């Protein structure tokens, strides 16, 4: 009964698809399943994902797309015809902002299939370019996406050519864009293949189409969107590059067109701007290998010329091709001139060196770079300033910002090699982390933060300096935390773990290990459940550089935080009891929590939050043994809140709180200010001064109450300290003179349910 | 001996088949999952008894734990999709292994009436 299992597995990720943390988990480990089936019963697993995505097609929408979309690809990625053919292909086809993130998902499954497939697609795409002949044209868009080799790009262009005079005009035209796509599919997939071909019938297909092409091209209109395939159909034509460097007459003119087009001498500035794509895309051809250097060479100063004017700007993903490929080429005139300039063309700059990093053997390293570092820091540093100090200027720099950032992941060694350098630099990537403003630039310095705190980036910047700079961070960041949140919590954990890798291999370290436990005890409170769970996790971490450190007080309830809404604050809350020892960091985290707490209070007179700090307080406060006084004598003050909308609330909050959450050595403590405030019932003849009163009585009863019911370790030990026999004769003597009215009656009830 | 593998992998699948624990259900998998890699020949014996509690637990189930040794079990049974059939426990007698050991007479007691006597007429005077 295996097929039946497999039809269950694909059952069950149907179900769990959005559109229908343990789903999410279950989701992805059922999915990694399909895929490790589909390695095995391929038309299985597809069938099943085919049939689903038609079920979904006939924001969760989108998103249940995606990870069937995303499942196909890696499935067919996976790969070792019938149905692929006339049920997936069309499903697909009919994909072809989550609309760009769907035909993205859907070109790269088409691209995946067209691998093993492509005798099929190329078949749907010849039977539209047959039907064409005797207008909708959306299947021949899938040129552009299909996975393309040079045997396969020869049968394309030879079906084109062919067919292409017997084509209707709209036809022809999303012919020629598809094929220039085509074209750049092979040359970037394959890159083998394009050199071989610089070192007959491939270039016969190539200018018969040119001819057409050129044949087709009667208007200003018809030239500018023909021109970038034109450039393709004569680069592949090598032996005609090297005549017409000197029946291709024609070719001579079109180059001598596109060199006039540059030059500014043509007047149309359709067919300058088309130009500008043509002798880009050859300019990138040639970085791909011969006699194309000769061409570019004619073009190349003309092409930067009209590109990287600050005088006359361009009118960006043009721009960096161009400049990547002028890189590639001769690894700076242009360079210095995008260091110096417009925002955009440092935007451009900085795209290409990302670029650079992230996309062959010959193809210059970014280390030639790392001469202009110390410009590219001064580059972050204007940027950064200028982003903080901000219309459309301002959301410039933003996007500049963001780009500089992402080159920093993509790499810092860049930024490090040329060079207190380091120090500004990660200062200034600190300086983002905070900014509400810029979510997506603050991921991104955190996810740069990282890369630079990994071992290899540290050694650049070592143990005097790791020390001084990644506290001066760790400072900062904890600092401000004491002021996203969790998303910086989570961060500063991964930090954690790169810093322990760093100790592993070897004032303001004090003052930074003190602040960062600050901060994580004034997360335990957090209103959000996973900022808690993740500071309980980075005690495991302070615990393991501790360790790491003394190899060469409060460690275990550290560790035991390590190993773990109202629930986790109860446990938090009971953890937080066991810690016995003072330290710089919980002594603070306690006053900065009483401090917020207080404005808090004073507010609400974020109840959850007020709720969260309040318990806090409650189970940390012992290691303060003044402001813990004070505290004691506001909650106290808290037991008769009279306030209508939320004094119930607060009562049952405070009472619930002191009873059962209360640190064990607060207890000699609230005995005595309860004895104390009791005391003040009674006048000077003993006889007892009766709202306020009784509510605080009728409180003090359930906290006492609650605190001998509760069985917390040690607490035996704190509860011999202070004497209970005043308060609870002064209770007693107060519960006597109230009525006998049912509220009175309950009351007496409780005490001695209390004296029990 | 495939006799022998047949019939552990049988134990297996049928504690897996009827205990309620979870946690018991994570042990037992995880020997299943190395199980029929190492035994795929055999494997394909306990696909009944497996079938329907592997379909209960795909479509119900949310710990990663226990199904990743299911997904891995449905991945292995697949890459080696027979030499052995379910019937094959029933030719040395042992088709009633994972009938027997599920929750708790005629038939079997005059059998046992039979054995009894003769036990007691062989054994005793």
């Amino acid at each position: 009964r295996p097929v039946e299992w497999v039809q269950a597995v694909v059952s069950r990720f149907d179900e769990q698809l959005p559109i229908k943390t343990h789903t999410k988990v279950s989701t992805e480990h059922n999915k990694e399943c399909l895929i490790n089936i589909s390695k095995y019963k391929f038309s299985l697993v597809i069938s099943g994902l085919t049939t689903i995505l038609k079920n979904v097609n006939n924001k969760n929408l989108y998103l249940s797309q995606l990870i069937i979309l995303d499942t196909l690809e890696k499935c067919l990625a996976g790969q070792p015809e019938t149905m692929l053919v006339k049920q997936l292909l069309p499903e697909i086809c009919h994909f072809l902002q989550h609309a760009a993130e769907l035909r993205n998902s859907a070109s790269g499954v088409l691209f995946s299939l067209s691998c093993n497939n492509f005798n099929a697609v190329f078949s749907r795409i010849s039977t539209r370019l047959q039907e064409l002949t005797v207008v909708d044209v959306h299947d021949i868009e899938l040129l552009q996406y299909i996975n393309v080799d040079c045997a396969k790009l020869k049968r394309l262009l030879k079906e084109t050519a062919f067919k292409f005079k017997a084509l209707k005009k709209v036809a022809q035209l999303a012919v020629i864009n598809s094929l220039e796509k085509a074209f750049w599919n092979w040359v970037e997939n394959y890159p083998d293949e394009f050199t071989k071909l610089y070192q007959t019938d491939m270039a016969e297909c190539a200018e018969k189409l040119f001819d057409l092409v050129d044949g087709f091209a009667e208007s200003t209109k018809r030239k500018a969107a023909v021109w970038p395939l034109q450039i393709i159909l004569l680069i592949l034509c090598p032996e005609i590059i090297q005549d017409i460097s000197k029946n291709n007459m024609n070719k001579k003119l079109f180059l001598d067109s596109l060199r006039k087009a540059l030059a500014g001498h043509g007047g149309s500035r359709q067919l300058t701007e088309s130009a500008a794509i043509a002798c880009v895309k050859l300019c990138k051809a040639s970085t791909y290998i011969s006699v194309i250097f000769l061409l570019v060479q004619s073009m190349v100063v003309d092409l930067k010329n009209l590109l990287f004017n600050p005088s006359k700007p361009f009118s960006v993903d043009l721009m960096i091709d161009c400049l990547v490929s002028c890189f590639r080429i001769s690894p700076n005139q242009h360079f210095k001139i995008c260091l110096a300039s417009p925002s955009t063309f440092h935007y451009v700059l900085v795209n290409s060196l990302h670029r650079i990093i992230t996309n062959l053997d010959w193809w210059p390293k970014i280390d030639a770079v790392y001469c202009h570092s110390v410009e590219l820091r001064n580059m972050f540093g204007e940027t950064l300033h200028k982003a903080v100090q901000g219309d459309l200027e301002t959301r410039s720099y933003k996007y500049l910002l963001l780009s500089m950032v992402k080159l920093i992941h993509a790499d810092p060694k860049l930024l490090l090699c040329n060079p207190g350098s380091t120090a500004e630099l990660i200062t200034g990537l600190v300086q983002l982390v905070p900014q509400s403003h810029m979510p997506e630039i603050a991921q991104e310095a955190m996810e740069a933060l990282l890369v630079l705190h990994q071992l290899d980036s540290i050694d650049l910047w070592p143990v005097e300096t790791f020390w001084e700079i990644s506290s001066q961070m760790l400072f900062y960041i904890c600092k401000k935390l004491t002021s996203s949140s969790t998303e910086i919590l989570k961060w500063l954990r991964e930090i954690l773990i790169c810093r322990n890798k760093f100790l592993l291999k070897n004032p303001i370290c004090r003052q930074a290990q003190t602040k960062l436990e600050v901060a994580l005890y004034m997360f335990l409170w957090n209103p959000d459940t996973e900022a808690v769970l993740v500071a309980m996790s980075c005690f495991r971490h302070l615990c393991e550089e501790a360790d790491i450190r003394c190899g060469v007080p409060n460690y275990n309830t550290f560790m035991e935080f390590a190993s773990v809404r109202a629930a986790l604050q109860k446990r938090v809350m009971a953890l937080l009891r066991r810690i016995e020892h003072p330290t710089a960091g919980n002594t603070e985290a306690w006053e900065d929590t009483h401090a917020k707490w207080e404005q808090a209070t004073k507010l609400i007179l974020s109840l959850q939050e007020w709720i969260n700090m309040t318990g806090f307080l409650c189970a940390l406060g012992g290691v303060c043994l003044t402001p813990v006084s004070k505290f004691m004598d506001r909650l106290l003050s808290l037991m008769v809140c009279n306030h209508e909308k939320v004094g119930l609330q607060i009562r049952t909050n405070v009472k619930d709180l002191v009873g059962l959450e209360l640190s064990p050595a607060l207890y000699p403590m609230l005995f005595n200010k309860l004895k104390n405030t009791i005391s003040k019932f009674f006048d000077s003849q003993g006889q007892v001064l009766l709202d306020t009163n009784t509510q605080f009585v009728e409180q003090t009863i359930a906290i006492m109450k609650n605190l001998l019911d509760n069985h917390t370790e040690g607490s035996s030990e704190h509860l011999g300290q202070a004497s209970i026999e005043t308060m609870m004769l002064n209770l007693v003597r107060y519960v006597r003179v109230l009525g006998n009215m049912v509220h009175a009656i309950q009351i007496k009830t409780k005490l001695c349910q209390l004296v029990e | 001996d495939p006799k022998i593998q047949a019939l552990l992998l049988t134990v297996l699948a049928t504690l897996v088949k009827y205990t309620t624990d979870e946690f018991d259900q994570r042990i037992l998998y995880e020997y299943l999952a190395e199980a029929s890699v190492v035994f795929p020949k055999v494997f394909p014996v306990v696909h009944n008894l497996l079938d329907s509690k592997i379909n209960t637990l795909l479509s119900l189930c949310q710990d990663p734990n226990l199904l990743n040794p299911i997904h891995g079990i449905v991945q292995s049974v697949v890459y080696h999709e027979p030499q052995y059939q379910t019937s094959y426990l029933q030719s040395f007698g042992f088709n009633g292994l994972w009938r027997f050991a599920g929750p708790f007479i005629p038939d079997y007691a005059e059998l046992i009436v039979k054995f009894l006597d003769a036990l007691i007429d062989t054994y005793l005077p």
